[PDB]
């Protein structure tokens, strides 16, 4: 789940 | 520590054929989420991959509690975060008028006519984000105990901003196996949709198996 | 008026492959699930054809309910009005185990932590029975009327008898968005195994189209 | 749906 990850990380 | 101002806040800070447009708004409107998700108190202190599992799980939901309220002074209709403005007649004509709806008299006339205020909205946004029964989690405890302290934080808020209306805690409360009951609906149809493919990324990721 | 006495009473009048168990045990609960039904107070002074529509829309999560409560001492498993005991292994091997689960950590385990007691239980199956979100009422706000009642009267009664948890009546009503999604799941498993027809005539019925 | 209204009338 690429996007909510990098998007959680900042 | 839960406090209700900084829940209101985090509503305040992300203000803004059928189908097709409806998916467009859900997609943009699930970057919006993770911005509203960190301003809830406690959320980015949680291990990262179980940040991930709540919002899986939660995303739904939480973008149907807000289209519903942000729809309450409209006519038997639902306004998108992108302007536009979907009605009844015109949610029937694409074969999904019986979702909608339930949407309008489960969700939205019942919002507007107890006048469902952005801090009870938040909170049980809140109280959804923060699932304790979603699997996978590390410490579902620690979730658990988050959903506490928001729910404590609006009792208290209910029974100070409206003494007269007694009930209106449970009441609110009793709006979410509608909300559930919905949310998995939806999710069928945009199954389907996925299937007779004639979605955009962020959502269609939403919709990958774990 | 809505005593939690009455309600109490309503619950303990009816007290008593592993799929067709759970479907023979299920069909014989119909009938008294009526008998239950005509003890809450103000049920039986209801339309004949409201009473029919609350019993269509809530049955399966009344019976749901019913059986988790009856199952919290019995661990990883599940007690069937029939007297058989039905455990995780075998729901797991019959190809069900997914459902068995959630009933089991969602509704049995969180029962049993709480120690949720048998009027809590039958208040909590009143608010599911009196659904003003029931399609086709003739007085929608009649039933409404009567679910504000039971939850006043549930509210009332955990505060005089566990003072100590000011939490608990919320707690409580939280169960409910779980059961709804767990009553619709099993609705989907029933409509499979009538479709793969390896279901007695009450069953039957509730599984019919209105 | 006979049997619950059946049941329901007495």
């Amino acid at each position: 789940h690429k996007i909510l990850h990098r998007l959680l990380q900042d | 520590d839960m406090p209700v101002e900084r829940i209101l806040e985090a509503e305040l800070a992300v203000e803004p054929d059928p189908v097709t447009n409806i998916c467009q708004a859900a997609d943009k409107q699930l970057f919006t989420l993770v911005e509203w998700a960190k301003r809830i108190p406690h959320f980015s202190e949680l291990p990262l991959d179980d940040q991930v599992i709540l919002l899986r799980a939660g995303w739904n939901e939480l973008l149907i509690a807000s289209f519903s309220h942000r729809s309450i002074a409209v006519k038997d209709g639902i306004l998108l975060a992108t302007g536009l403005h979907v009605h009844r007649n015109s949610a029937h004509s694409a074969g999904v008028g019986a979702i909608f709806d339930r949407v309008l008299t489960e969700l939205v006339s019942k919002m507007r006519d107890m006048q469902m205020d952005k801090t009870e909205l938040g909170c049980l946004r809140a109280i959804v984000l923060f699932n304790p029964d979603s699997k996978g989690l590390s410490n579902p405890a620690e979730v658990e105990a988050l959903r506490e302290k928001v729910y404590a934080s609006l009792e208290a808020y209910c029974k100070h901003k409206y003494p007269e209306q007694p009930g209106r805690f449970a009441k609110l409360l009793l709006r979410l196996p509608a909300l559930r009951s919905i949310g998995l609906k939806c999710l069928e149809h945009l199954f389907f949709f996925k299937l007779i493919g004639d979605i955009d990324t962020f959502l269609m990721e939403m919709l990958e198996a774990p």
